[PDB]
């Protein structure tokens, strides 16, 4: 069973080559794609053993606008994920009506990759948010992709633009992508533009723009979240047996994530975990549901005797309308890296404090709406959406997700939202 | 001992005994469990061999 | 299957009827019922049988 | 024991490799020599020889002899020895000048078939609807069964698309595939839609392919004779090869693949399989296969077929629903020496399935236009002296919408009527 890994828009996909590369280096693949000579690590999950001998990536580098895709393309994985199956914008309006038109040529291609399947379950994006190409195209294709495959998963690594405000478009961008997140797709772990480049400072500094670096910790984010689908384990080996402990009602959709190195032992690393100060994301709140993946050398015996000392100490809280818990993946750490012994543990947590990173771009909405602002001043709205509907919907829809997550901090959550 | 650790790897036996018995794996169990379900839904007297070795067989 | 089991018995049952339907088409040839019918019908149900005996195979 | 029937302009070119490639691979010369490198049987086609200069068994009539001459002046005649080579392009005119010159080209089979140790069936090397082929063919086919009504008239029909002028071409068609279907045993129907797609796949030829669809089909077409000139006993003969593709009379055209096509690990399960791929497939709803079987040829590990199959059923690569148990199998073979650098297995495809009726469709649809429109009926006075009311077109065509009906029919379960 398979899973495809649609990376979008510019930002989308040099991330997507950053996991690609990544896993690349991580599995016993070659730049060129053929098997390397040292190399059980677990393929079939991501790659295609086409005819050459060559792992390729069931990838889709399925951008909108020319200028880094060809910057991948001569890179010395010019031929790892790429069978040929790449394809060829400031606002949501814009990219929607683009999204539309291609539709036919795109299309295609998924249904092209997932006949290449014995049987596919799941569709990974890569989406970034208040990005131009990111907007209006994703949001199109989100709805196409529940339309065309009602029976699969649509998870996305959404990279969120949680900053100081470049574009006055930009909380509608968010606003209207949102939307799509809060009803269409199935997961959606989402990372922090501003946590992202403050941890960047709190381990090595940047300055003006430098995201090569704050990538190098989105790939691990990438990697670490995928481990346990890439090598054997008597749990977690598929996406669906994964993310159902995580989100109990379809609504609360949204992960925020920690991981630790910013000798070793559990205790210690979840310990670590749990403090504000590791969470890669910026009224009473609590957990919802807790996993965590400890990537490492380490003895299983003291694994689960960690989570009876870090329960007694009440170190996390959660809400009492049902059964929680914090929840332990243990996975073998890579070969084929230097140093494959540190410990290196990333958590993925359903936590209600990410409602007010929603009611911050949700008030920026209500600041340029009470206002008269600049809605999308491109002909593309103009003949597009000139009655403004959309983004009033969009903000009572919101509206219910926030009211959602507040209602879930209640002991009456058996009750409605 | 060091006859029965090569000559007859009784140490992989062990090793390989736990990968399927008791289903660590992993992955031969999740894949193996969707193709074989709509032959076990059926009653028990409908079920035969040359149905279920072809399909273990598929799975390994 | 030569060494000796109930499928060889079954197995020459089955070619013994073969050949007596071979017989029967090949003699009567012209499409006229000459009391054919009776013993088309009796090796239907002897094929239809033993056909089943066949399929005991996957105990 | 078999002979050829070669007859048109293509059918002396599919003939004249035929005869080339038969040599070639039975270790014989242009001159019928035994060469020197020199066990098989050429005996059921080839002609056994006084010196073992060995010829064909081919009566090379023709008409309209104007290309001829330079099919005749090549080394290969001192093969087609015995000097029984005999001297408009519609239906009709073609038929009708069979009939102008039947009497000689009647003896000089019997000429032959009295000089064949066991005569078991006529292979006709012919094209529907081409030119001086158009007509003639389908003229002795009419013949053969009143003359010859024990033997078994097999015709390796090269079908009209060719993705595609002849503007009388689905009339003669319409008319061919009367006789086809009423008066033939065995129809193997190649498409040039296919096969020049099939030549622009593993090469660069599409509107050229025309000679080089004379190798295709040689390879093709010694393959489907292979049974009949080497050891081995799958079905020596041309009889017990056909019983497994044909469950009730009628429905008898079959279609064709070859797998390897750049021949010049692998397994059987993979030349079995690129057998079925309708891509691979030389032919052009819901879609049964009646019955399959492969010819397969080469270093075959002979434990591996019977376990082949269990990767083949339970993925469910093939879908058998007649109305009774009719499957998949094979027919394993020597590997032929007229193939110098090759793949240790290749293998050809014969299948009875429904596709087929797609392009009995175009046929259909293409006689019914141009018969309702009137004008390429042409008034042409062969045309009109054939049928002077038309009849026997008006006739040709409930019979192909009969077998549009019955490939409609015997689809489904209820075929005990």
């Amino acid at each position: 069973r398979e899973i495809i890994t649609l990376q979008l828009g510019q930002c989308g996909n040099q991330i997507g080559f950053e996991f690609w590369k990544q896993l690349c280096a991580e599995h016993g693949i070659s730049p060129e794609g053929i098997v390397e000579e040292f190399a059980t690590d677990r393929k079939d999950v991501f790659f295609y053993q086409a005819d050459d001998e060559h792992y390729i990536p069931r990838a889709v580098l399925l951008d909108l606008e020319p200028r880094v895709i060809h910057s991948i393309l001569n890179s010395p994985y010019a031929k790892l994920y790429n069978p040929e199956n790449i394809y060829l914008g400031n606002n949501w309006a814009s990219g929607f009506s683009q999204g539309e038109k291609i539709h036919e040529d795109i299309f295609d291609i998924i249904d092209r990759e997932a006949d290449g399947s014995d049987s596919l379950e799941g569709f990974v994006l890569c989406h970034s948010i208040a990005g131009g190409t990111g907007s209006g195209l994703g949001s199109y294709l989100l709805e196409r992709l529940n339309d065309r495959y009602p029976k699969k998963l649509v998870q996305t690594y959404s990279v969120f633009p949680n900053q100081d405000e470049d574009v006055v478009v930009q909380p509608y961008n968010s606003l209207l992508t949102l939307k799509r997140l809060t009803q269409n797709a199935d997961c959606v772990v989402v990372l922090d533009n501003t946590a992202l480049n403050r941890i960047a400072t709190d381990r090595l500094h940047i300055q003006n723009p430098s995201f090569s670096q704050i990538n190098q910790l989105v790939s691990t984010i990438m990697s670490a979240s995928t481990t346990t689908l890439r090598y054997p384990g008597y749990m977690n080996n598929d996406l669906i047996g994964l993310i159902a402990s995580l989100i109990p009602t379809p609504r609360l959709h949204f992960l925020m994530t920690g991981y630790t190195p910013l000798k070793t032992t559990v205790l210690d690393v979840m310990r670590r975990l749990l403090q504000p100060k590791n969470v890669m994301v910026s009224t009473n709140h609590c957990y919802i549901a807790i996993l965590n993946i400890i990537q490492g050398e380490v003895d299983p015996t003291q694994v689960h005797k960690s989570l009876q000392r870090i329960r007694e100490r009440k170190l996390a809280n959660f809400i009492p309308w049902g059964p929680a818990s914090i929840q332990v993946a243990l996975s073998r750490k890579s070969p084929y890296l230097p140093s494959a012994h540190r410990v290196s543990g990333l958590m993925m947590a359903n936590h209600t404090s990410i409602s007010s990173l929603f009611e911050r771009t949700c008030r920026q909405y209500d600041k340029l709406r009470k206002r008269e602002a600049f809605l999308e001043q491109f002909r593309k709205e103009d003949m597009f959406k000139d009655n403004f509907d959309e983004m009033d919907t969009s903000r009572e829809i919101v509206q219910q997700l926030i009211d959602e997550y507040h209602a879930a901090t209640r002991p009456d959550y058996i009750s409605w939202g | 001992l060091d006859v029965l650790n090569k000559k007859y790897s009784l140490l992989d036996h062990m090793q390989a005994m736990r990968r399927y018995l008791l289903l660590g794996q992993g992955d031969f169990i999740r894949h193996l469990m969707d193709l074989l379900k709509p032959e076990l839904v059926r009653p028990a007297t409908t079920l035969y061999q040359h149905n279920l070795t072809g399909i273990l067989e598929t799975a390994v | 299957f030569i060494l000796l089991k109930p499928v060889f018995h079954c197995l020459n049952e089955i070619l013994d009827l073969c050949h007596s339907f071979c017989s029967l088409v090949s003699q009567n040839l012209g499409p006229l019922d000459e009391r054919g019918a009776a013993q088309l019908s009796i090796l239907v149900k002897g094929f239809s049988r033993q056909s089943s005996l066949l399929f005991k195979i996957l105990s």
